[PDB]
């Protein structure tokens, strides 16, 4: 379960403005400004299909890209494992 | 500055409630064992508080040092499946859990007093208001501590229970070999 | 409480820097035994090698693998280090010169040493690997198996002095050090010390596991520094146990004659020189025991798990269950059961 | 067997009351055993301090409401 | 033929002393310690070079 | 002994622990007032030390050899009122 | 505030110093295979445990009673003078009874690891 | 096999020789453990008779006299 | 009784003793001089001490209120002993208890001052140190010539005084 | 020879300036006669003492701090 | 008195209403013994009595042997079955 918060603008923008004082990259205030600016595609501009290219889209590649962070907690429904497990040796004498 | 350390018994009671809840609640039983270790630490603290640090150290070296070690030893070696604490599985227990909590706690606090009327038996248990005076005597000439006296009574006045605990420990050796080992012939 | 903070900081500084230079001592002594020299280049005469190692490690990533656990991997070093360092509270460098002058000091030592097994236990749980969980088991078996021998020697010594105050155990050895009547117990306690520290010839699972992909401590960064500090502090603390149980701790020749010659009344120079002599004795004994650890690493091959468990449970404990019978019998024969203090 | 022994190896806090009560039991039979009621009350009072607690409750209440 | 415990030119107590007191092991410790007091072979390389021959490639 | 470079770290360990023990001896003596530490103290010695604190003006381990106490020692007595254990 | 208390609290609530120094100073930009674990190696959804020999768990199960024995000897060594020549005999009987179990442990060979693939020791006999 | 057990009941002395040669870790533990109780039984009275007797007891408490009170004076008031 | 536990506030009492109880001086000596004068107190206050304990035992509970006269006698006898020490034998006494302070109140570290003090009190006050309960066969440990247990540093002033007293035949 | 008398004797032969230079450069204290100098400025030495082992008799003292 | 009764009662409830583990059952038994020992030792201190501390150290020993035997029995159960499941003991 990915955690998200959704707290207001005047607070997050100030928190970001504060975290620019550390040396490493952080979420910038202009990024939370861009959080209100959705993509407006220019129709006069060329596209992929002018290059004979057909993109992938995100849901088919999300598996490939996110499976390193998949935990894979345990196996599914270990019931129906009892009587087969009964036939193996578990402590060697 | 004086009363900064007054509520250190109440804090241990609170932390014990918390650690028991975490034992019941933890997903992986390894975490339940670790919270049991934390509860042993809290009990050892409380025992130092009331003046029995010898028992605190005995607890640290026996319970945490051997029993918890053996618990971790077995869960590292055995497959112990677990169902997570759920609302579709455990919420049915709440009425009986609450009834039993109230009844068992109140009876456990009533059982310690000898008063005839039942309500007063709880009210005396909560009558922890007045402090104890600690006066000093000069009659104890030796350096006898709690462990010395335990040894004295256990080896003279109570030698029989020691020489029966010997057979209990013999069982602790002979049973596990009979149950775990397979003798060839 | 100002001077309490001062005493604590002095003690901490001296202990931790002793550890950091024991690393260099290990390397240089093993080297000169091996007809080489090293480290001699990273300070003048090699006296900044450990600090270079520390500074490097404290700038490395703290990579934690995919199927591992963050919290356990990160705190197990820290719990191990805490337990290694809080055992120094009861160690006396003089008659009462201690941070913790507990009358239950032996039991504090013996109970805080009981918690060092949890590091090796929890290390195995920081991965979804089934064979490291067995290396964990083998190591913990070794540690719990030699704990019994250390505790047995503790109790055999306390048969001679009926006290758990470490300063009293030392002051009883003004007459004779307990290595003289119990010289084989010195060998046994050193052997069990080397085995509890998981040091060679008892380095089975570290040696075992560097072969395989797992079953050893594959930590990076700060966990790694903490584990090194824990190891090279437990070495000094188990040699300290050797010291105050069998080698007299801080004791030496009687210097009453010399002090009555040099001095005429108690001054602070008198007290400083007393303290320096006593802690000098304690430190030279510790140095000898650390050199012995290094020597044993240099000399002998390694054990297997079977040979080691057999060694312990079939050779050493029988002798000690016999010594439990022979020491009180020797005290009964001569009417020498010891009094409290 | 370990009755009447302290944590320090000696007589416990409420030894004397117990010993008085046991002297009176040794004097008595099961029909004259009711003579030993005040002694047993004393032993239990030493143990649990009920009457002294009620006394101090009265003292405190006089310090409590008759003033404020 | 193998030699049994009988037909032994060494008493039980003597070999038990060698068993309990770790004779050969102390001898090995001493042979390692003798090297501690011998000259190290190490040459400091950027400032002292090793042996080279005319044939070197 | 020949290899001094190998004994230098041992010398540092020796010197640090020695100086630590010496400074700790001095600090303990400063804390006590020119007297070595007490150790292995039982109940009796603790009660006697409290009595000494009653006979001197709270001046730690200062000892008094006079045969009659000040008249403050009659009213300086301490009883300890302990929390209820639960 | 005693120096004992100061030390034993200070060690835990300060031990994370170099931890934080390392977390703030050091790089952290993981890969998939830097989050990986080995040169080669794999395992399907076969099981969560490996079969182990009995001695591996028996050493731990027997650590408890022998440890309790040696810890029960502590009252004796702290009472040795007061229990003069009576408790001595009692603890000797204690130790003998507990040595009987140790004898049992040795004679059963409970901590020994046994080997399955024996070497063949049977003669080669040819039916004529 | 080479040096198998000959049995204690088929000869004690031979068995003990075999044990010293082939099982020293058990034999000498047995010797240590047995030599304490036996020595305690057999040598202690010789020690009491010919070396030094047992020490007189320590007080262990205030030695309250077993007598009736006696009237005293000295160090009374005034 | 047990020592306090988990919290405890000292509290004094500014009340005076009742008037049916006469006044009595206190002893006023701290740990070390009292440890030095213990045996000389016991040599002189045996009857008063044991009468105090016998009236406590006979009282069977009321010893605090029934034994006041007897305890006053004990206190006065001890004060008399320490007054006699201070009037006559103060330098050796001070040697002894300062020596006790620099040790851990171990009498084994103070024998050279103990000898001088015992000689002084035996000659002037006629009180001698005796460890009872022993046999004629047992050697009292404070008279052993060469003990096993000796101090780390023998006290300086006591050593100089012992030397001077052996050169002047006082011992 | 790995002994202290060696470094003390050599540091008496080569003065303290050379001692600190050698300690900052080589890490060891060596005393030898100057054999020559190269075109870059590096000075080359040879020792005759029995203490120095085979292959430790000839050495270099570089001119640059960033030696190579 | 309070800490012990609380630990005991909560351990008993976590034993009774455990639909998850067997390890929790072991833990709840051990914590129940702990709670009893704490009440026992508090009474030992208040009465200034040794019988309570004697009973407590005896409980320590007996609980250790109990743990050893219980975890041998679990190992036999696992010898035969190979998996210790949510249910079925
Ligand atoms: C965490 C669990 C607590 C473990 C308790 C450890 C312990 O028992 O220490 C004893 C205590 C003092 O006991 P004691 O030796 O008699 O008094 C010396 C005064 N410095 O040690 C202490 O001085 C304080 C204990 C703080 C905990
Ligand atoms: C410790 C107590 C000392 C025990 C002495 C001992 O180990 O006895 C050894 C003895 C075997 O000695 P053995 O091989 O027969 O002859 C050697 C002669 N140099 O063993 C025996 O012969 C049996 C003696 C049993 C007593
Ligand atoms: C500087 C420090 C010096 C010490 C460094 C030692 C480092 C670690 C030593 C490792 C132990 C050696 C070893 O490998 O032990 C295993 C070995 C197994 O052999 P085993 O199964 O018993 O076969 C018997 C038939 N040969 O079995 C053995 O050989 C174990 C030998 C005993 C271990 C030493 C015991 C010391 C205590 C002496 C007790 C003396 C009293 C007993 C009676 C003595 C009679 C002479
Ligand atoms: C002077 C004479 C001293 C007497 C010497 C006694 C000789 C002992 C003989 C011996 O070595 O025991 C061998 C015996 C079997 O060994 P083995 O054939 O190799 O088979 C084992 C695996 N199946 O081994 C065994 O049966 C196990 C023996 C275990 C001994 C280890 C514990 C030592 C205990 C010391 C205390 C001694 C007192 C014990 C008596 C108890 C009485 C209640
Ligand atoms: C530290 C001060 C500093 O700033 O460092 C200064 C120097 C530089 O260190 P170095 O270059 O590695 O040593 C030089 C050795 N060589 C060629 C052989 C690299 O320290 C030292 O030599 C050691 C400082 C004294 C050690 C104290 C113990
Ligand atoms: C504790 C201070 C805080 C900072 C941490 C310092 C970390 C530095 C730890 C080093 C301690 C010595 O530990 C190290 O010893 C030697 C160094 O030659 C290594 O040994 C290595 O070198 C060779 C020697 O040529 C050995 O033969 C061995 O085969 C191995 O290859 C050990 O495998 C390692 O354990």
């Amino acid at each position: 379960e990915v955690r998200h918060i959704e707290l207001p603008k005047a607070l997050y923008q100030a928190y970001t403005k504060a975290t620019q004082a550390i040396w490493w990259p952080t979420y910038s205030p202009d990024q939370v400004e861009r959080q209100f600016l959705s993509q407006k595609i220019d129709p006069s501009a060329k596209t992929f299909n002018d290059l004979d290219l057909t993109p992938m889209e995100l849901p088919d590649l999300m598996f490939k890209l996110i499976r390193p962070y998949r935990v894979n907690t345990f196996q599914h429904d270990v019931s129906q494992l009892e009587n087969k497990e009964k036939t193996f040796v578990h402590i060697l004498d | 500055m004086m009363y900064l350390t007054y509520y250190f018994i109440e804090i241990t009671i609170f932390l014990a409630i918390l650690c028991t809840i975490f034992i019941i609640s933890a997903k992986n039983p390894m975490v339940s064992i670790l919270y049991m270790i934390a509860l042993f630490v809290i009990a050892a603290m409380y025992l130092y508080l009331i003046g029995l640090g010898i028992f605190s150290l005995l607890y640290i070296m026996i319970y945490i040092g051997a029993i918890a070690v053996l618990f971790l030893f077995i869960i590292t070696l055995l497959d112990i499946n677990s169902t997570e604490l759920s609302v579709k599985s455990n919420i049915r227990d709440l009425p009986l859990v609450l009834i039993s909590l109230i009844v068992l706690t109140i009876s456990g606090l009533m059982i310690y007093s000898n008063d005839s009327i039942l309500i007063n038996k709880l009210l005396e248990a909560f009558g922890n208001d007045y402090n104890t005076i600690i006066t000093q005597d000069w009659f104890n000439i030796e350096n006898t501590t709690l462990l010395t006296t335990i040894g004295n009574v256990l080896l003279t006045n109570n030698a029989f229970i020691l020489l029966v605990l010997a057979i209990v420990l013999l069982l602790g050796i002979i049973g596990p070999i009979s149950i775990t080992m397979k003798h060839k012939e | 409480m100002i001077i309490n903070i001062v005493e604590i900081l002095i003690f901490l500084v001296c202990v931790l820097f002793s550890v950091a230079y024991l690393t260099v001592a290990e390397r240089k002594t093993l080297a000169y035994m091996q007809r080489r020299l090293g480290p001699n280049f990273v300070g003048y005469y090699g006296l900044l090698q450990a600090f270079a190692d520390a500074v490097k490690l404290l700038l490395k990533e703290i990579v934690l693998p995919k199927e591992s656990n963050y919290i356990i991997l990160v705190i197990s070093p820290l719990i191990t280090l805490i337990t290694a360092l809080i055992g120094w509270v009861v160690i006396p460098l003089g008659p009462g010169i201690t941070l913790g002058e507990l009358n239950l000091g032996i039991l504090f030592s013996l109970a805080i040493g009981s918690l060092g097994v949890f590091g090796s236990l929890l290390s195995g749980w920081s991965s979804n690997s089934k064979y490291s969980l067995l290396g964990s088991i083998r190591s913990t078996a070794q540690l719990i198996s030699y704990e019994l021998i250390l505790t047995s020697i503790f109790i055999i010594i306390i048969m001679f002095v009926s006290s758990l105050n470490i300063t009293t155990i030392i002051e009883t050895q003004r007459v004779v050090w307990y290595c003289i009547p119990l010289l084989p117990l010195l060998l046994i306690f050193f052997i069990a010390s080397v085995a509890e520290t998981a040091r060679p010839p008892f380095d089975l699972t570290e040696s075992e596991s560097e072969l395989v992909a797992g079953y050893f401590t594959e930590y990076s960064g700060s966990p790694f520094v903490f584990f090194f500090l824990a190891e090279y502090s437990n070495i000094i603390l188990i040699s300290a146990f050797n010291g105050y149980l069998l080698l007299g701790g801080y004791l030496s020749f009687n210097y009453s004659y010399l002090f009555n010659i040099l001095f005429n009344d108690y001054s602070y120079v008198s007290f400083l020189f007393e303290g320096l002599i006593n802690s000098s004795a304690y430190a030279i004994k510790l140095v000898f025991l650390m050199f012995s650890f290094i020597w044993v690493r240099a000399a002998f091959p390694r054990f297997t798990y079977d040979n080691l468990i057999n060694f312990c449970w079939i050779i050493l404990l029988p002798l000690l269950f016999g010594i439990f019978l022979i020491i009180p019998s020797t005290l009964y024969i001569f009417d020498s059961f010891p009094t409290l203090i | 067997t370990a009755a009447g022994i302290s944590l320090t190896g000696g007589r416990n806090r409420c030894f004397s009351e117990w010993q008085s009560f046991m002297h009176c039991t040794a004097k008595t039979d099961a029909k004259s055993r009711a003579q030993c009621l005040p002694n047993f009350e004393d032993y239990m009072e030493c143990l649990h301090h009920t009457k002294e607690k009620a006394r101090l409750r009265e003292i405190e209440s006089v310090l409590k409401q008759k003033k404020e | 033929r193998p030699a049994t415990w009988e037909e032994s030119e060494e008493g039980a107590l003597s070999k038990a002393t060698k068993y309990f007191l770790l004779a050969e092991m102390f001898r090995g410790l001493y042979v390692v310690l003798e090297q501690f007091f011998r000259a190290p072979y190490t040459i400091y390389y950027p400032f002292e070079k090793g042996p080279v021959s005319p044939r070197f490639r | 002994a020949i290899p001094f470079e190998a004994l230098l770290p041992y010398g540092i360990i020796f010197g640090l622990l020695t100086a630590g023990g010496g400074a700790m001896q001095v600090l303990h003596v400063y804390r006590n007032g020119g007297v070595r530490d007490r150790f292995a103290i039982d109940q009796w010695d603790s009660q006697m030390m409290e009595r000494d604190l009653r006979l001197n003006g709270g001046q730690g381990r200062k000892q008094v050899d006079q045969a009659t106490a000040p008249e403050a020692f009659k009213h300086n007595h301490v009883w300890k009122s302990e929390r209820p254990l639960i | 505030m005693n120096t004992f208390i100061i030390f034993i609290i200070l060690i835990p609530i300060v031990g994370f110093a170099l931890l934080a120094v390392n977390i703030l100073l050091a790089v952290y930009k993981p890969y998939n295979e830097k989050l990986g674990a080995f040169e080669c190696g794999l395992t399907s959804f076969n099981q969560t445990r490996l079969a182990f020999n009995a001695a591996f768990i028996l050493v731990a199960i027997l650590f408890l009673p022998f440890d309790l024995e040696i810890s029960t000897l502590l009252p004796y060594v702290m009472s040795i003078y007061l229990v003069s020549n009576y408790g001595f005999t009692i603890v000797l009987l204690f130790l003998l009874i507990l040595i009987i179990g140790f004898v049992y442990e040795i004679n059963t060979n409970a901590l020994k690891i046994n080997k399955h693939n024996k070497p063949n020791t049977d003669s080669l006999i040819y039916k004529l | 096999m080479i040096n198998a057990n000959p049995g204690f009941w088929n000869g004690p002395f031979r068995y003990l020789r075999w044990s010293a040669h082939n099982r020293p870790h058990l034999f000498f533990a047995f010797a240590i453990g047995i030599a304490g109780p036996v020595a305690a039984l057999t040598l202690t009275p010789l020690r009491r008779k010919y070396l030094y007797p047992d020490h007189s007891p320590l007080p262990q408490s205030y030695p309250l006299p077993q007598r009736a009170r006696e009237q005293l004076t000295g160090f009374d008031d005034e | 009784p047990r020592e306090a536990a988990a919290h405890w506030v000292p509290f004094e009492d500014k009340a005076n003793m009742p008037d049916n109880v006469p006044d009595v001086v206190e002893v006023g000596a701290t740990s070390a001089p009292l440890l030095s004068a213990s045996y000389f107190i016991g040599a002189k206050c045996k009857p008063y001490n044991d009468d105090f304990m016998l009236c406590r035992e006979e009282s069977q509970g009321s010893g605090a209120i029934d034994c006041l006269k007897e305890g006053r006698r004990v206190t006065r006898c001890a004060v008399s002993v320490i007054e006699d020490i201070n009037k006559s034998c103060l330098d050796e006494f001070r040697l002894h208890w300062q020596c006790l302070e620099q040790n851990n109140h171990q009498l084994s570290g103070c024998r050279k001052a103990e000898a001088l003090l015992n000689k002084c009190v035996f000659t002037k006050l006629n009180l001698e140190k005796k460890i009872p309960g022993l046999r004629p066969d047992e050697e009292p440990v404070f008279l052993k010539k060469d003990p096993w247990i000796k101090p780390a540093v023998d006290d300086f002033k006591s050593v100089r005084a012992y030397a001077e007293a052996k050169k002047n035949g006082t011992l | 020879s790995s002994s202290l008398y060696r470094v003390l004797r050599n540091a008496w032969e080569v003065g303290p300036r050379s001692y600190w230079k050698q300690l900052n450069s080589i890490g060891d204290t060596k005393s030898g006669r100057l054999v020559g100098t190269d075109i870059y400025g590096n000075k080359f030495y040879e020792t005759d003492h029995q203490d120095e082992i085979h292959l430790r008799t000839r050495y270099v003292e570089y001119k640059e701090k960033d030696y190579d | 008195m309070f800490i012990g009764t609380i630990i005991l009662v909560l351990s008993f409830l976590g034993f009774v209403f455990n639909r998850r583990n067997i390890i929790l059952a072991f833990i709840c038994l051990e914590t129940m013994l702990l709670g009893i020992n704490l009440i026992l030792l508090r009474n030992s201190v208040l009465f200034d009595d040794i019988s309570g501390s004697l009973f407590a150290i005896v409980i320590i020993i007996l609980a250790g042997v109990e743990s050893a035997i219980g975890l041998s029995l679990l190992v036999s159960y696992y010898r035969l079955r190979g998996v210790i499941n949510s249910y079925g003991i």
